[PDB]
DNA sequence: GGGTTGGGGTTGGGG
RNA sequence: AUACCCGCUUAAUUCAUUCAGAUCUGUAAUAGAACUGUCAUUCAACCCCAAAAAUCUAGUGCUGAUAUAACCUUCACCAAUUAGGUUCAAAUAAGUGGUAAUGCGGGACAAAAGACUAUCGACAUUUGAUACACUAUUUAUCAAUGGAUGUCUUAUUUU
């Protein structure tokens, strides 16, 4: 197994298993005699005979045999012949040409929009049917999977079983779903009673199904009878007191915020910071926190109820489920296998399952012990912190959750509604307030009905498509400041190359420039859109629901295998679509261009979306731009210059309005710099831009003018700015508006650039903040093997893409890039082991019986890890830069990459010191690895000396970087200081 | 007594028909094509519950009763009837499709039958049930059937409802269709 | 269109006239009345003749007025076990001869073949005088509501 | 090769003579030598036509209705054609079948044949 | 007084199956299969004779108990000579087991 | 008497 | 077994009380004194981009030849750092940061054997078979355990 390639695709089918007949329709018509040698037809139709690609399930050609001539064929219209087709299906579904149909008994019309259809009908097909006759025809059509080609990678399933149905799929219920904790349900409850009490509207102020008869159930009423009364009878003011105390200035406060309500105009803005912020700091510790809840459960249930043991693992196991972090839950086995069904007496043993399977006995009532467990805690502890405590987090931070007071967080919400001082079945919306800084910028949302959210969605999809449009014409010539929506890494890509060529033609002695802008989103003028709106580059628009299916990123075993794998692995995904009187290749596909490797695919379904004037757009302008009821409460009010946050297109408005701006702006400064020698460079985000050029003053100048010709509408923004000294009309600027700093090596919004040579690190932070705000865990609940493999391939997040394709940047900045991603893949890893590793069974009785073996921490995580190691030292395909063609290379920077991967893994693990045991082991595949790669780096130099073939650009380059410097023991005592 | 009209006359009258006007008119024709690729049933609780709350696992929890119940499935399905005259897109409410269930298997009872055909989908049970569907074409029958001109999601559209499933019976039909004639031919 | 009831006679009638008027500017299709692409007819199924080369059963059938042929066809499997499905309702009288009254559907097509679509028996001639005064309605009202129309 | 069979009853003496026509009614003199009944057309009674069965008869397979077709001879005796006997739940509206016959025969079957 | 004997066994019928019969009644026991009949032995005459009011049934009056799907009877009434043959098997396993523990310890 | 269909997954950036 | 673990206990009384009025007492102008009503459908994930899914898959690779530059351990717990030593596989410690709630008493002399076949063919120790079971679990038998297990004590002293 070398590595992936173009592709091969009659050999990517054929070498799958469920289909046992693979081949084209030339051969496969040669074969069934319906053609011969002499058969010199169209040429056309005759790469349309060998393009096209067909398979099945058996070799029928026996069925598909000649064996009689019976030449009458004479006038059945192909329509007509389609039908009775179609007809000889029946009650089946799912088929290609089964979709858009009518089946009417014996008779069908045709409805939706089919543009396969319209790839049938053809004159091929024509010819086709006079080849294969009546019965041929239709069978042939009802069996096999009929694949044609209509573009250079691109084939169409015209016929045949659809494959979806095929690649969908994925007495029981040995452990039962045991219903899940709602701790989504703790987020933003804004209510408050007078007092405590949590839930007047609870139980406080219902049925069971498999409890043990139902003396158990009756039992059950009598405890919450007590806890009842124990709920009414406790007051929680003076625990509240204990706990989670309010600030001791609370009053102050009040009187301040009160006196802010009345009169802050003008004298506000500093003190409303800091009283942010110090209402910020109102926080409360998780320990507290767990106290509080755990005198909470101590107060009313009993630890007979929940069994004494079983009772003080729960309490240790509130802190875990406070302490976790958001968008996680843990299920109710996660305390249940620390649970003991046999620290409750009153337990009933009915039938004595004990004495007939213990273990069926115990797995009942463990099922019965975790539906009270789930009962207790959705039914009291989340109602009870909801109704306490406000649950949030931080923006700029992430998933932290932090608690706050009811009162306080009110409070804020007031001082936010003093800060507001910036026809249809109306689609009204929500406001959240989102913590940011010592500050706040909330968010919207569009909620509680069907026809509002199905409204936002078709809002969606037109400017999707207006975001299609925008794109395609960006690219071809930017309508926008040029080279700015680049959606991950694709003007990024072209951006670096450019650069790089003048680094080699031009000067790479550059200057960057960043800049910043402030609330992009309310910086629109609707009055000024909806004239840049009356341009109207698009008009007679339509859609088409896609079904594709193509190249995951992943290699195919050979037809040397040394199993049953399905005719997959070509993952889905789905795409909305536009199109108008143009080119017929849109027509045809329904889908424009997206760059691969070549491997075709196409499928389309039948819908008839309709949009196609700029009108119905206008209304919905009309929908946002002036009414809104957006209500956080009851507020009605909205600022009114802008798009409003929350709305699913704010982003591509503010691209096209700022499209609007630059389109001047841009036009008069890269027009300049085209005459002056065009040594520059741009790129816009929302509100985040960065420029380049080598002649600073010029570079500076326009620096000048574009935020002159910028401001000059009203508006602004403040942050750290550029290395480019004064230009002193720059100094009066930036006394206007914001501060001024220097600092080489220009970061960014989450990357960074040593523009001299031009190497573009991402980020480096430490292992405690990378744990906290955004590390996320699944559970090992028979799914262990899936997940640990897709979780170590959690490379998917930039370490994938956007550095390993420079396409020119030495070996020293790609390892580089390399093991920086892999210091942050372990810091943010190490959690998932963590965590999962301190339920390594032994007793895992198909995981451990699999692993054969009671050590399974030591194979297992080998295995994982090792997995990992191999899918990222063949996910090279980037790297046909250097390895394509050389076929020895490819081993060695493979093995080189694993090198570096196994070093940064004994790093960590020396950090991992508690494992010990097998750490040894891991060190010894790690050494094991480290020396067989020196090895081959010594054997790859008389690989070199023997062979023959130069590519003095690429292969000899790279051979003279790694010979120079990766001379056996050089390689580590350089790498290393490459390392640092 | 009733009175019998024809496919062409309900499809012209429902045509020339506004919002809210339900006419029942009884035919003698037959079943076929049943739709199958859409979903065949839906839930409702014992006290037809309007909303009841879901729950995965199959969990039910009614909002009409807010109690712990035994599921009420009732099987959906939609079809075409046609006749001499013409044919219509119809929906078949759960009571009358099982007992045309009950008619092509007695094995199946009345309420049973929703229950049957959930299992059998979720087991595999497919083909089966595509045969069993294939049976019921072309069943000659006396149908009472509702129409109603109403809008769906702000688009006018037109649908109809059948209410009564009768089995045909020749000696009046034939009597029925014979003096439509001789009216036809005093005419 | 919409399915129509016929009998041998008029099918020979149409069939002579599809023959001689080569109806420029049309075809592929059969017009009386009006216009039609399939038929349901009420007669009696007469000799099954053995043909399995390429197509499969000729069933005959024949009515007061005249008597037709029609065919079914299969390849390999296509419609054996479908042609069973029609055909019970014949081979397990096993006391019937293989003459009894029944009724089907035929689709037209403008070629010198009539394909069964559909068959049943006919137990009560209630519904054989149903069919023949049906189908006599039928062409009244076509006619005189599309020269009505 | 096509050979008609019209429908004719008493009122239409003048169509027994060499008119193969088809026969329809219910056997009322049920003979058991399943060879020659007498039975009764599309009336309630007394339509007493000879028929001069099919050597064998399933009296006891079917129902009371038999139709045969062929000549009438001048006694409304049949001579046998073809036997089409069916199991009979609801019997005949003759008046039905009577219509049916002496009006799409008199005009219409009239205007078609 | 806390003896029981299991007779008409079904033939080749294992311990397990049988000593699962009896955990059906819940009360903990040893078990001695011989050729057929199957002697427990129970820890005190008072949960021997809840076990044979357990076991009894007042239809035919008699202590049955199921083995493999048929009716087994039980006779609680051991007879004295059995029973002094179980006494002395039970104390030849006892010595047995004492004598092997003696001759392990002896071969060091 | 219902009826497109509601939620799983939560990783970087923007807002 | 050693600085800790285990068996036993805990320790407080208005931090607060929004908005919708409603009784409006206080009405100078509002304290206050309250009742209800609550998320009330809980509304829900804020979207947009973007990058990946072995599928119900178990790919099975680089065979151990090297790091002399790797390796070792200490502080109530964890983390960073430091030094020390080894250089073959293990004895060193310190610093700093973060984490560990409370009162009483037992684990207790620095531990293995002595003899009792003492308790046992009734004992428990796995393995592999059957019946179960089954994602976090054990059943009776079969073989083997065979000492499975407890009883006295470790320095009449620096034994
Ligand atoms: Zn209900």
């Amino acid at each position: 197994q070398m590595l992936t390639r173009k592709e091969d695709l009659l050999t990517v089918l054929k070498q799958i298993s469920a289909l046992k007949y693979v081949s084209n329709l030339y051969e496969f018509l040669l074969a069934t005699e319906k053609i011969v040698q002499t058969s010199e037809l169209d040429t056309q139709f005759q790469e349309f005979l060998t393009t096209t690609i067909i398979a099945s399930e058996q070799n029928l050609v026996e069925n598909y045999k000649q064996k009689y001539n019976q030449p009458n064929f004479s006038q059945l219209t192909i329509k007509q012949v389609i039908d009775d087709s179609i007809i000889l299906l029946g009650n089946k579904q799912n088929y290609v040409q089964q979709i858009g149909t009518t089946t009417i008994g014996f008779y069908v019309e045709y409805e939706n929009i089919n543009l396969s259809r319209q790839t049938l009908y053809s004159s091929n097909f024509r010819n086709l049917l006079n080849i294969f006759g009546e019965e041929d025809f239709k069978y042939f059509l009802i069996d096999f999977l009929v694949f044609t080609k209509v573009e250079q990678n691109g084939y169409l399933q015209v016929a045949g079983v659809c494959l979806n149905q095929y690649f969908s799929v994925q007495k029981q219920e040995n452990q039962y779903i045991y219903p899940e904790i709602q701790r989504s349900q703790i987020f933003y409850c804004n209510h408050m009673g007078r007092e405590p009490g949590v839930f007047k509207s609870s139980f406080f102020n219902y049925q069971s199904k498999n409890f043990s008869c139902q003396e158990e159930r009756d039992l059950f009423l009598e405890f919450t009878e007590k806890i009842v009364q124990n709920f009414h009878n406790i007051n929680f003011n003076y625990l509240l007191k204990k706990f989670c105390k309010l600030p001791e200035n609370y009053q102050s406060l009040k009187s301040q915020v009160k006196q802010i309500v009345q009169s802050e105009n003008k004298a506000n803005q500093q003190s409303c910071e800091n009283l942010f912020n110090s209402l910020y700091d109102t926080e409360i510790s998780y320990k507290q926190i767990t106290n509080f809840l755990r005198q909470i459960i101590q107060n009313c249930v009993p630890n007979q109820l929940l069994g004494k043991k079983n009772f003080k693992v729960f309490l240790e196991k509130l802190y875990e489920f406070v302490q976790m972090k958001r968008f996680e839950n843990q299920k109710v086995l996660d305390y249940i296998c620390f649970m003991d069904v046999f620290d409750v007496e009153w337990f009933v043993d009915l039938k004595n399952q004990k004495f007939t399977q213990k273990r069926k006995y115990i797995s009942d009532k463990r099922k019965i012990l975790g539906d009270l467990i789930v009962f207790i805690i959705n039914k009291i502890v989340i109602p009870v912190l909801r109704y306490n405590f406000y649950i949030t987090e931080k923006h700029k931070e992430g998933s932290q959750i932090f608690y706050y007071r009811k009162p306080i967080w009110k409070l804020v919400s007031k001082l936010t509604i003093v800060k507001l001082e910036e026809f249809q079945k109306y689609p009204q919306g929500k406001l959240r307030i989102i913590p940011k800084k010592g500050s706040f910028r909330p968010i919207m949302t569009f909620l509680r009905k069907d026809k509002q959210k199905n409204i936002k969605l078709n809002l969606n999809q037109i400017l999707m498509d207006s975001q299609l449009v925008f794109r395609n014409l960006k690219d071809m010539l930017g309508q926008k400041i040029g080279y700015s929506v680049f959606d991950n890494k694709q003007i990024s890509e072209k951006f670096a190359q450019f650069i790089e060529k003048w680094k080699n033609k031009g000067r790479p002695q550059l200057y960057y420039v960043t800049l910043d802008i402030k609330k992009c989103y309310d910086s629109i003028d609707q009055m000024k859109l909806l004239n840049f709106f009356n341009q109207s580059d698009l008009i007679q628009d339509t859609y088409f629901i896609n079904k594709y299916l193509l190249f995951q990123r992943n290699k195919r075993p050979l037809l040397q295998i040394q199993n049953f794998p399905y005719y997959f692995n070509l993952k889905e995904r789905q795409i909305a679509y536009s199109l108008y009187d143009d080119d017929d290749q849109i027509l045809q596909k329904g889908f424009k261009e997206i760059q691969s490797d070549d491997r075709p695919f196409i499928v389309i379904n039948q819908d008839k979306p309709r949009c196609i004037t700029k009108d119905i757009i206008h209304n919905h302008l009309k929908h946002i731009s002036q009414y809104n009821v957006i209500s956080f409460n009851k507020v009605k009010f909205r600022q009114k210059r802008g798009i409003p946050q929350g709305l699913n297109i704010s982003g591509v408005l503010c691209s096209f309005y700022f499209g609007k701006l630059e389109e001047e702006y841009t036009q008069f400064l890269k027009n300049a710099e085209q005459v002056n020698g065009s040594i520059n460079l741009l790129m816009r985000l929302t509100d985040d831009y960065l420029f380049i050029s080598d002649s600073q003053q010029n570079a500076l100048n326009l620096i000048v003018q574009l935020q002159n010709c910028a401001n000059n509408n009203g508006f602004m923004f403040n942050d750290q700015k550029i290395t480019t000294n004064f230009q002193f009309p720059q100094e009066d600027y930036n006394l206007e508006h914001f501060k001024i700093s220097v600092q080489n090596e220009c970061q960014w919004i989450g990357k960074s650039i040593d523009m001299n040579t031009l190497e573009i690190k991402s980020i480096q932070k430490q292992t405690q903040q990378e744990i906290n705000q955004t590390i996320n865990v699944a559970i090992s609940i028979k799914n262990l093997k899936s997940q640990l493999k897709n979780k170590l391939r959690s490379l998917f997040l930039n370490q994938l893409i956007d550095y390993f394709n420079p396409n020119i940047n030495s070996f020293e900045g790609l390892c580089r890039q390399l093991y920086h991603h892999s210091k942050a893949t372990v810091m943010k890893f190490y959690p998932f082991m963590t965590k999962l590793f301190q339920i390594d069974l032994k007793k895992s009785k198909q995981y451990s019986v699999q692993y054969g073996k009671e050590n399974t921490n030591e194979n297992f995580l080998k295995d994982i890890l090792y997995y990992t190691v191999e899918d990222v030292c063949k996910i090279l395909c980037y790297l046909q830069f250097e390895d394509e063609i050389n076929s020895n290379i490819k081993e060695i920077f493979k093995n080189l990459y694993s090198w570096i991967m196994w070093d940064i893994i004994v790093s960590y693990l020396k950090k991992k010191k508690q494992f010990k045991g097998y750490l040894n082991k891991l060190l010894q595949k790690i050494r094991k690895s480290r020396f067989f790669y020196l090895k081959e780096g010594c054997k790859s130099l008389q690989l070199i000396l023997s062979q023959q073939k130069y590519q003095l650009n690429k292969k000899e380059l790279e051979a003279i970087e790694f010979i120079d410097l990766n001379n056996l023991i050089q390689d580590i005592k350089t790498l290393i200081p490459k390392i640092s | 007594q009733r009175i019998y009209s024809s496919i062409e006359e309900i499809i012209q009258q429902a045509q020339a028909s506004e919002i809210g006007q339900k006419k029942e008119f009884y035919v003698y024709g037959n079943l076929v094509s049943i739709q199958m690729k859409n979903k065949l049933y839906y839930y409702r609780c014992t006290c037809q519950g309007k909303s009841v709350l879901k729950y995965h696992g199959d969990s039910f929890f009614c909002e009409s009763c807010q109690q712990f119940i035994n599921p009420q499935v009732h099987l959906m399905l939609r079809a075409f009837v046609q006749d001499s005259t013409g044919t219509i897109p119809v929906m078949i409410f759960d009571q009358q499709s099982s007992q045309l269930i009950n008619q092509i298997d007695p094995s199946i009872h009345v309420q049973e039958a929703g229950q049957y055909v959930k299992n059998c989908i979720e087991n595999g049970q497919e083909e089966i049930i595509r045969q069993l569907f294939s049976k019921l074409d072309f069943a000659r029958f006396i149908f009472e059937i509702q129409f109603e001109n109403k809008e769906f999601n702000n688009e006018q559209e037109i649908a109809y409802k059948v209410l009564k499933i009768e089995k045909e019976n020749i000696k009046e039909e034939s009597k029925y269709l014979l003096k439509k004639l001789e009216h036809l031919i005093n005419n | 269109q919409i399915t129509v009831p016929l009998n041998c006679f008029m099918i020979n009638q149409i069939v002579k006239a599809a023959k001689e008027n080569p109806q420029a500017h049309s075809g592929n299709h059969y017009e009386w009345y009006g216009a039609f692409e399939n038929a349901i007819i009420t007669a009696k199924f007469e000799f099954l003749q053995s043909i399995n080369d390429s197509p499969k059963i000729m069933g005959k059938l024949s009515d007061s007025t005249g008597c037709i042929e029609v065919v079914i066809q299969k390849s390999k499997m296509s419609d054996e076990l479908p042609e069973f499905v029609q055909a019970y309702e014949i081979e397990l009288q096993n006391n019937g001869n293989r003459h009894k009254y029944v009724r089907a559907m035929l689709k037209m097509r403008k070629n010198a073949q009539i394909q069964l679509l559909y068959f049943s028996i006919v137990n009560d001639a209630n519904e054989i005088s149903r069919h023949g005064l049906d189908l006599c309605l039928r062409y009244l009202q076509r006619k005189h509501g599309i020269e009505d129309f | 090769e096509q050979v008609m069979y019209p429908r004719i009853l008493f009122e239409q003496m003048a169509q027994f003579r060499g008119k193969k026509v088809t026969v329809v009614g219910n056997v009322c003199n049920e003979d058991q030598n399943d060879s020659l009944v007498i039975e009764f057309g599309p009336t309630g009674l007394n339509q007493h036509v000879v028929i001069d069965n099919y050597r064998r008869v399933d009296l006891n397979n079917t129902t009371k209705f038999v139709e045969i077709r062929g000549v009438v001879l001048n006694q409304n005796i049949v001579s046998c054609e073809e036997l089409t006997e069916f199991e009979q739940k609801d019997p005949f509206d003759f008046d039905t079948y009577s219509k049916l016959i002496h009006l799409s025969q008199s005009d219409k079957l009239s205007s078609l044949f | 007084n806390c003896l029981i004997k299991i007779i008409n066994i079904p033939q080749g019928t294992l311990k397990a199956e049988v000593v699962l019969a009896v955990r059906h009644l819940g009360y903990e026991f040893y078990c001695d299969y011989i050729d057929g009949q199957a002697m427990i032995r129970f820890q005190n005459s008072d949960e021997q004779r809840l076990a044979i009011q357990k076991l009894l049934n007042h239809n035919n009056n008699k202590l049955q108990i199921e083995i493999r799907g048929q009716i087994c009877d039980v006779i609680s009434t051991i007879p004295e000579d059995e029973e002094k043959n179980y006494w002395n098997y039970i104390k030849f396993k006892k010595n047995e087991f004492r004598k092997f523990f003696f001759m392990k310890k002896q071969q060091k």
